[PDB]
């Protein structure tokens, strides 16, 4: 049998991974602090990576990439994109962003003043024009260009964000889950109150009018793009998403890869995207501990076992591999 | 890269390459703790021999 | 010329000292009887090798070493070994019963009985030194003698030789080759008592050299002889600058200057390459770029840790063999663009390089093949604190139940020294993270 | 590092005599004390158990004690009886009548000083004395009563030496008298206080092994002692032979005993063999590892799955892949990590000796400090209380000067021992 431990009981994803592993009959679960495990589904804060890979006779695997937080923190991501030549300051798929300490203030104000000659709507993480308001609101946060012209679904004139789930295994294969979700705003978008401007699920609690749980999946959204805009989700959106996922993870691979390490890492990532009215994809944030959609929990978590866990600990495709 | 202070001899070479610039107790106390523990040992043994005497 | 005295304590310290002094004689051309035909100044001199060897009127070259063990069966093999003529009887000191894997028995009970004798024999070597720099102390963390007695010795050397440097070569405990279950106790106790007395300590995790011997030497069950011959290669790389002509790390003080800006953070990480099996019939000789690139693979370090998730305070590259500065700088340039090498903001990002043209010397019949060029990298990275986290966690598991504590208290030690030693380690871990985050 | 061996009483001398028979054959020493072996591994550490005598003979550092001359005259007539130094035979005439009081307070007091004189003369000749090992039963009177009186007096004269015992536990399956739970409970109280390491050799476990596993319908004491001598040889392997671990009694106690009172080890052996029966298939390393951890191979009638291992020691003897030994031992810990306390990291240590015991090409000896040993003490505490609640058979002891209060104290202390083993069964 293989052995694993669970150190994050509030993880909805790996709660299902534990059940599927136990149901195999070849995995048994140990206590939190039992060191003789094969797999660690570790905590989210101060996971003890320095204690992994030192047990003789045990191949150890963990569901987190040490150092991946530099992609999953709002301040860390902006610093990474600016300072990494692989992405550069001229990056065409990340909105203009500046880190503000309650910094880059003087350099930011120069852009906002250059935005006074002309639209100058920004968001801090909230939304405001002019920008002097948000600074007193901040008093670490990051200010970012608010996309004033987003693609609006019809009927409804609605805002949305695209969540793609990405799994990176111990070999640093990048697996994009073929099923994504559109977190919709069931309120009409008003350009001149943040319930229509923020697409978070908890913020929506007009909710539930057009689809169950304000979650439009890829099949309906593809058919809409065909009927409304005479294109497909693959061509118009998904190509850029795969490029952004590929570029972001290839950048930090030298810093987080466990190729020749004494322990191995995989990790499930949640990439969030914004689509403007010209069918251009924008990356807004990356989550290092994402939650899935109920319709997709069974399939995705099963794919985690097949691709990330059983690939290392074999027993007795729902992903799109992004090639590099 | 700066290469500075290159010193050569017949056995080899030494140099420095720079990429980026920057941005006790007393003997009296030792013996005292060594005998404080020996005192504790002889006490614990005395308590043993006292127990065996009973 | 300034002399250095080596001190080998416990089984691990003595047997590793055997490997090192065997290697020193082969490098310097000294025969097992102490003769050195290369030496033309009979009876003395101030050459660079005289840092580690003294000379008699008969021409013998005597190591400036003292071997100490509370139990005689290990040093007795030195007294009858291949290099029995090399050492004087007075510099091999043994007791009758050992510390039984007990720090308190080696530091307090048995250590008190023999400490004054050892310091006298140590004083006899220092009296033959015109300018003593300090001491190189070889020992194990887990042994009762290697931990208990060494800390007592390091305390008294600070008293008797206050202005002298003291460097450690310490064997970090690995369960794969250890036979003691209380080695986390002995390690934390001896690190706490020795911390302020050691100017620079090179840790060697037995797990790291064990797997290096398995992976790169094709040895299924590495013995101490396999481990120590590899260790002595690293140690010789570190001490070559004290024994040979050069301008980098010429005295013990320069080790602290070049590697230790923070006194408490004096544990440099050692990485060595290449380790090639002597049984490999066909081997392609690795270049300067390939062996310099290997210094940043965790699989070649003396302690398994991830330097990518820490920060550097200093970095030396010690080359031995066919190496020229042009190739080193080209190798460093290509490596910087492809690896995560982050220095602390109050330190310059750069490498101090030392090259010795004589290729590494191997023991005839050993497991290591002859290479045309090798390198040992000394890097003071905060990533080495992972070993303290490992060690302190095991200490925490046992001490929460007071398991085995009665063995230490029964030797006169107070239970307070445990938590006192653990709080110091807790302070050391936060010092590392403060610097490296 | 010499060891002084003492055997007291009928059981102590019979298993003690067979112990010296077994290890003298392993070290290549004939009944006359002359060495006629092949390997010099047999003589490197021969000083631990033998004194070098005239003409370079080898005399066991053994002291034979009894209160009646019967069993000890059987030793001197035995196959190796003439190897023992005749002055180390110390015996009275009265006997002890399976009475702990006679051995500990009256009859044994007359004889204990003469035993300590022989002990003292053997110890003064020792270059560096490790300590003592005692073989005895706890159910009789001499080995139980006088044996513990010796242990107490030996600790008074040698307070800084290791006390090790091989203590045979009584069982109604192999019962001589009804008062055996009395003698055992009285003796365990002494062993808890005055010994560093005790091998719990349960006669119940020895009977079940002879009956259930070896298919012996009516086991004799010779069948039970065949299992004892195999275990005693195995547990002393790393004391008598050179290897990567040249062990001694103190390092054994330091690493096996996390709390002073919890020093009662479950011994185990594999393969289990019956006397005069030759089996020609050697066991594989996986087989030795699985069997040595099996409850059917434990010399103490305890279910190890009812407790948790505090510390474990294992000896593999024979020509075998030490890497395979590592893989198999690591396999057991990683495959059953529930039964090893997590608060003692890496609590299993293993050693390999190239020289196998006589008759076997490969063997494995198991030394376990398991909290499941409380089942043994619970069993004896129940048999004790069944009689003591009626003060039955107590007159045999009060007639020798004992008070009922002493029985209550012994009962309490053993129940305390059971509670202490239960404390770490849940932590
Ligand atoms: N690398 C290496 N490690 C060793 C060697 N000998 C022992 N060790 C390690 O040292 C630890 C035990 O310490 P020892 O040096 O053997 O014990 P000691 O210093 O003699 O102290 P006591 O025996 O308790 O009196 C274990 O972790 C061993 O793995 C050796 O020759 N080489
Ligand atoms: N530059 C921008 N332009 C337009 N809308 C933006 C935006 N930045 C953020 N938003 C909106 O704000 C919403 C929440 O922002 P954000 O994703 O950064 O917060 P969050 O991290 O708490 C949710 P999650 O962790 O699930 O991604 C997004 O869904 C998006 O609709
Ligand atoms: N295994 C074993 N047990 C024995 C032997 N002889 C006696 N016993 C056990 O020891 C107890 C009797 O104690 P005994 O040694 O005969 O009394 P003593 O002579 O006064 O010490 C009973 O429980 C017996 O089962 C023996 O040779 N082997
Ligand atoms: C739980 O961890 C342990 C357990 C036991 C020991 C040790 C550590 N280490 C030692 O040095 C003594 N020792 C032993 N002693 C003796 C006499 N036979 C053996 C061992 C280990 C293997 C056989
Ligand atoms: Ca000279
Ligand atoms: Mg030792
Ligand atoms: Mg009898």
């Amino acid at each position: 049998m293989y052995t694993f431990v669970v150190r994050d009981e509030n993880s909805s994803v790996y709660a299902e991974v534990s059940r599927l592993l136990l149901a195999t009959g070849q995995w048994k679960r140990l206590r939190k602090d039992n060191p003789r495990f094969n797999l660690m589904l570790g905590e989210r804060n101060r996971l003890p990576f320095g204690r992994l890979g030192h047990e003789p006779g045990l191949v150890q695997l963990v569901n987190y990439y040490r150092g991946a937080d530099k992609l999953c923190r709002k301040a860390s991501l902006v610093k990474l994109i600016k300072t990494s030549p692989e992405l550069s300051e001229s990056c065409t798929w990340f909105p203009e962003s500046y880190v503000i300490y309650p910094d880059e203030r003087e350099v930011f104000l120069a852009a906002y003043n250059r935005r006074r000659e002309g639209g100058n709507v920004w968001i801090a993480k909230l939304i405001s024009s002019e920008a002097s308001e948000l600074l007193d609101f901040i008093d670490v946060h990051v200010i970012q260009k608010y996309l004033e012209k987003p693609l609006l679904l019809e009927p409804g004139h609605r805002k949305f964000d695209i969540r793609s789930w990405v799994l990176v295994d111990h070999l640093y294969n990048i697996y994009l889950y073929r099923e994504g979700v559109l977190r919709t705003s069931s309120e009409p978008y008003n350009s001149a109150d943040k319930t229509c401007h923020l697409t978070n699920h908890c913020i929506q609690k007009n909710y539930g009018r057009y689809e169950e749980g304000n979650e439009m999946f890829f099949e309906e959204f593809n058919q809409y793009l065909m009927d409304a805009l005479n294109t497909t989700l693959e061509n118009s959106i998904l190509l850029q998403i795969k490029h952004i996922i590929r570029s972001c993870l290839m950048c930090i691979e030298p810093a987080i890869s466990t190729k020749h390490l004494h322990y191995q890492s995989f990790q499930l990532f949640g990439f969030d995207f914004m689509v403007d009215e010209e069918l251009k994809v924008w990356l807004i944030e990356v989550n290092g501990a994402p939650a899935c959609a109920q319709k997709l929990y069974a399939e995705l978590c099963q794919g985690i076992v097949d691709v990330a866990i059983s690939s290392v600990f074999p027993l007795a495709s729902i992903f799109i591999k992004l090639h590099h | 890269m700066e290469v500075i202070e290159l010193n050569k001899c017949t056995s080899g070479q030494s140099f420095e390459v720079i990429l980026k610039p920057p941005s006790d107790p007393s003997l009296e106390e030792i013996q005292k703790k060594l005998e404080a523990a020996e005192e504790r040992r002889k006490y614990q043994e005395a308590e043993l021999l006292k127990h065996l005497a009973e | 010329m300034r002399e250095c005295i080596s001190i080998h304590v416990g089984q691990a310290g003595v047997q590793i000292g055997n490997a090192c002094w065997e290697l020193y004689c082969l490098e310097h051309g000294i025969q097992p009887d102490g003769q050195m035909p290369s030496d033309k100044t009979i009876g003395g001199g101030d050459d660079s090798f005289n840092t580690f060897f003294s000379e008699t009127g008969a021409g013998k070259h005597v190591p400036r070493a003292v071997f100490v063990d509370l139990e005689p069966t290990v040093i007795d093999e030195v007294r009858t070994g291949t290099y029995r003529q090399l050492f004087h009887p007075e510099q091999l000191i043994t007791g009758k019963e050992d510390a039984a894997n007990n720090y308190a028995r080696g530091h307090y009970t048995i250590g008190k009985e023999i400490i004054d004798l050892v310091l006298d024999r140590i004083r006899k070597l220092a009296d033959q030194c015109t300018g003593l720099q300090g001491f190189l102390v070889f020992h194990s963390f887990g042994g009762g003698t290697g931990s208990g007695f060494t800390s007592l010795l390091m305390e008294r050397l600070s008293v008797d030789y206050g202005k002298k440097s003291k460097l450690e070569f310490s064997i970090y405990p690995a369960p794969q080759v250890s036979t003691a279950v209380v080695e986390p106790y002995n390690s934390i106790l001896t690190t706490h008592t020795t911390l302020e007395h050691s100017d620079c300590a090179f840790m060697v995790d037995n797990e790291a050299i064990y797997d290096i011997c398995r992976r790169n030497l094709d040895i299924e069950r590495p013995t101490y002889t396999n481990l120590n011959r590899l260790i002595s290669q690293i140690v010789s790389s570190i001490t070559a600058s004290l024994r040979f002509d050069g301008a980098l790390n010429v005295d013990l003080t320069e080790f602290q200057t070049n590697l230790v800006p923070y006194p408490r953070i004096h544990f440099p990480l050692a990485t060595y390459a290449p380790v090639i099996s002597a049984e490999k019939a066909y081997h392609e000789q690795l270049s300067v770029a390939e062996i310099t690139n290997a210094c940043f693979e965790p699989a070649n370090q003396m302690v398994k840790c991830d330097p990518r998730h820490g920060k550097y305070m200093a970095c030396c590259l010690l080359y031995r063999g066919d190496v020229v500065p042009k190739d080193v700088n080209a190798a460093i340039a290509t490596i910087k663009t492809k690896r995560s090498i982050q220095f602390v903001d109050w330190c310059p990002t750069g490498f101090k390089v030392g090259i010795n043209y004589q290729p590494p010397t191997v023991v005839p019949g050993g497991d290591l093949a002859k290479v045309q060029r090798a390198v040992c990298m000394l890097s003071n990275t905060t990533a080495i604190a992972e070993a303290w986290a490992r060690l302190d966690h095991k200490f925490d598991l046992m001490y929460a139940k007071r398991a085995f504590v009665h063995w230490y208290v029964g030797e006169g030690m107070e239970e307070g020294e445990f938590s006192e030693a653990r709080e110091d380690m807790a302070a050391l871990e936060k010092d590392y993270e403060e610097v490296g985050v | 590092r010499e060891i002084v061996h003492i055997q007291a009483g009928q059981c102590g001398n019979q298993i003690g005599a067979k112990f010296w028979e077994v290890i003298s054959d392993e070290h290549g020493i004939d009944p006359t004390g002359s060495y006629h072996g092949d390997s010099d591994l047999q003589l490197e550490r021969i000083n631990v158990y033998y004194n070098e005598a005239t003409g370079n003979k080898y005399v066991p550092r053994a002291i034979l004690v009894d209160l009646e001359p019967g069993t000890m005259d059987s030793v001197r007539s035995g196959p190796f009886g003439q190897i023992f130094r005749p002055d180390n035979f110390v015996f009275g005439q009265s006997g002890a009548g399976n009475n702990w009081a006679k051995g500990h307070y009256t009859e044994g007091a007359e004889l204990v000083d003469s035993v300590l004189d022989v002990v003292r003369k053997e110890s003064e000749s020792c270059d560096c004395l490790q300590g003592f090992q005692l073989t005895h039963s706890l159910g009789g009177g001499t080995g139980s009563g006088m044996g513990t009186l010796l242990i107490s007096k030996i600790r008074e004269e040698y307070p800084d030496r290791i006390m090790n015992t091989f203590s045979v536990m009584p069982s109604p399956k192999v019962s001589d008298t009804v008062v055996e739970p009395y003698n055992a409970t009285l003796s365990v109280h002494q062993l808890v206080e005055n010994t560093d390491e005790t091998y719990c050799i349960d006669n119940e476990a020895l009977y079940d092994i002879c009956f259930r596993t070896l298919k012996l319908t009516t086991p004799t004491y010779g069948d039970l002692n065949h299992l004892v001598s195999a275990t005693m040889s195995g547990v002393t392997t790393c004391l008598r032979f050179p290897g990567q671990l040249n062990a001694d009694l103190r390092k054994l106690a330091v690493n096996m005993v996390p709390f002073p009172r919890l020093h009662f080890f479950m011994p185990g052996f594999a393969p289990l063999t019956s006397r005069g029966s030759q089996q020609y298939r050697a066991l594989t390393v996986p087989e030795l590892t699985q069997q040595m951890f099996d409850s059917k191979n434990m010399m103490a009638a305890c279910d190890p799955r009812h407790g948790r291992y505090l510390t474990v020691a294992a000896i593999f003897r024979g020509r075998m892949s030490m890497k395979e030994v590592d893989e198999q031992m690591l396999n057991v810990q990683n495959k059953n990590s529930s039964y090893f306390v997590e608060w003692i990291p890496n609590n299993v240590k293993t050693a390999v000796c190239d020289i196998p015991p006589r008759g076997l090409k490969m063997s494995a000896t198991f030394i376990g400090n398991s909290t499941a040993i409380q089942e043994l003490f619970k069993r004896i505490s129940e048999q004790f209380t069944a009689m003591f609640r009626r003060k039955a058979f107590l007159h045999w002891y009060t007639g020798e000067g004992m008070d009922e209060m002493e029985f209550t104290e012994a009962e309490s202390n053993m129940n305390d021992l059971v509670s202490e083993y239960q404390q770490y069964q849940d932590a």
